[PDB]
C-alpha cells in the first residue's frame, strides 16, 4: 500500500506479507544441484519438521534423505533471514525520512 | 490554502509513522525467531542423536 | 550492498523530493522562473523548469 506523505515524496506504507516470508533477495544461495531454491519460510520449516519426526535408526536412504532435507532447510533459512533484514532496512530509511520531513514541515 | 495543505501532510505523516513503526517491531521479533530457528537446525546437524532426540 | 542500495534509494528519493519544492501558494519556486509548472522528472532527473533566474 502506497501513500504520499509530502508535496512530492510518496512512500510504501506496509509490505504485503508475501514480500516478507515468500521471496528471496537477488543474491540467495543457489542449490548445489541447481534445481531450485525453496522460497517459502513455512514450506521449509514444515519440510524439516516432517524430516525430524521420521525414524532413521539403521535405515539408510532415510538417514541421509532426512539429512539432505535438513541441509536444504539450512540454506533456505539463511536466505529468508537476509530477505527480512532487507525489509527492515527499507523501513528504517522510511522512518528516518519521515522524521526529517516533519521537521521541515514545522 | 497553503497552511491547510501543510496540515494535510502532517496528518498523513502521523498515520504512516505509526504503521511503519509497528512493522519494525514485529519484524525485529521475527528476526530473532528466525535466528533461533537456524540455531536449532545446526543442532539437528549432529549425526549421533537418537530418534526420540 | 543491496541493503545499502535501498538506503541510498531512500536518500536519493528524499533529494528528489526536496528538489521539487513548492512555493508559498501551491506554485513551485524550484521551477526557477516557471513557477507555473512542475519542474523535475522523478524517474531520472529531467529538469523542466525555466531558462533564467
Amino acid at each position: 500500500v502506497t501513500q504520499q506523505v509530502d508535496s512530492a515524496r510518496t512512500m510504501v506504507i506496509g509490505h504485503t506479507g508475501a514480500q516478507i516470508f515468500n521471496s528471496i533477495t537477488s543474491n540467495a544461495v543457489p542449490e548445489p544441484d541447481g534445481s531450485d531454491s525453496e522460497k517459502n519460510l513455512f514450506v521449509m520449516l514444515d519440510t524439516a519438521i516432517a524430516a525430524l519426526k521420521t525414524p532413521v535408526e539403521g535405515n539408510n536412504v532415510e538417514k541421509e534423505k532426512a539429512a539432505a532435507a535438513i541441509d536444504k532447510t539450512n540454506r533456505g533459512l539463511k536466505n529468508s533471514l537476509n530477505n527480512v533484514l532487507t525489509v527492515r532496512a527499507e523501513l528504517g530509511t522510511q522512518l528516518s525520512e519521515l522524521s526529517t520531513l516533519d521537521s521541515l514541515g514545522s | 490554502q497553503a497552511q491547510a495543505q501543510n496540515s494535510q501532510y502532517a496528518l498523513a505523516r502521523t498515520f504512516a509513522t505509526q504503521k511503519v513503526s509497528l512493522e519494525e517491531s514485529v519484524l525485529s521479533q521475527v528476526t530473532t525467531a528466525i535466528q533461533t530457528a537456524q540455531e536449532k537446525i545446526v543442532y539437528a546437524g549432529n549425526g549421533t542423536l537418537s530418534d526420540d532426540d | 550492498r543491496a541493503s545499502l542500495a535501498t538506503d541510498l534509494q531512500g536518500i536519493r528519493d528524499q533529494l528528489m523530493n526536496l528538489a521539487n519544492s513548492t512555493d508559498g501558494n501551491g506554485r513551485y519556486i524550484f521551477a526557477g522562473y516557471k513557477t507555473e509548472a512542475a519542474p523535475f522528472d522523478q524517474a531520472t532527473g529531467g529538469y523542466h523548469g525555466g531558462e533564467k533566474s
